[PDB]
């Protein structure tokens, strides 16, 4: 399935997934496409920020679902 | 009494039109109907085909699911014993 | 000749009853007719769905069949460059 | 108003519609009641297929009128 994961900056990025796939997955598919430290990668759905091990299905997370990114400050991880 | 005749000959006779258009109107029907049973079983019959073409992919994702847990599994073999010699 | 006329139109009678009833009894058909035709066109809808759901089926199998080779050939790499 | 939406089974189910009621808002009516998701929805009137934007006027689709309803198999 697809989703899209939008930034608060207005930016979104499509991205091709599986309601089997882990966050975890994700926040290094959205490296791969944006050259973006996954260690700094903060997803949000349904108000939740989105842990490196459940996946999509725990989150109910269908198809065409809407996901956020925010990065965090930090960066000294 | 010949006026009362002449009213039921003009008027069987077109009556009779009327029973020939609805004959000729019946034979286009039946031969749409005569497919309806047709289309049924064909509508089976793609069902089929695909509910064949689940199986094979739901048994395709096992398959596929088993060499990723592996390769991950056979990753912390690659990972976890180079990180140890440098 | 009164009987003759009589019977001349006696079988006009019947002649228009027969037809009458005639027409009515096939316009009870002609509307069976038209219930089973009105599902001709939902029938051959439900031939075209179950045909593209089919491919899209396949569809989605057939890449499955190339990623999950392209995961197994990798893998081919990994114990390659492992040992 | 008041609508059908019948399956090739021969069940008839009955809706309270508006006419300016979409596609997309009578299959929701059909998943509340039938449970039926609504991307696996095909909805039929005068043997065509409807499209979820279109409204129920769109089509001239009346009060007590008659629409059909099949299932996709695999629904996406």
């Amino acid at each position: 399935m697809q989703i899209f994961v939008k930034t608060l900056t207005g930016k979104t990025i499509t991205l091709e997934v599986e309601p089997s796939d882990t966050i975890e997955n994700v926040k290094a598919k959205i490296q791969d496409k944006e050259g973006i430290p996954p260690d700094q990668q903060r997803l949000i759905f349904a108000g939740k920020q989105l842990e490196d091990g459940r996946t999509l299905s725990d989150y109910n997370i269908q198809k065409e679902s809407t996901l956020h990114l925010v990065l965090r400050l930090r960066g000294g991880d | 009494l010949r006026q009362q005749l002449q009213q039921a000959e003009e008027a069987l006779v077109a009556k009779q039109e009327l029973i020939d258009k609805l004959k000729e109107e019946a034979e286009q029907h039946k031969i749409v109907m005569e497919t309806v049973p047709v289309l049924k079983a064909q509508a089976d019959i793609y069902k089929a085909d695909f509910q064949a073409e689940r199986h094979a992919r739901e048994k395709l994702v096992e398959k596929k699911e088993y060499l990723q847990e592996q390769l991950e599994q056979l990753q912390r073999e690659f990972n976890k014993l180079k990180v140890g010699c440098h």
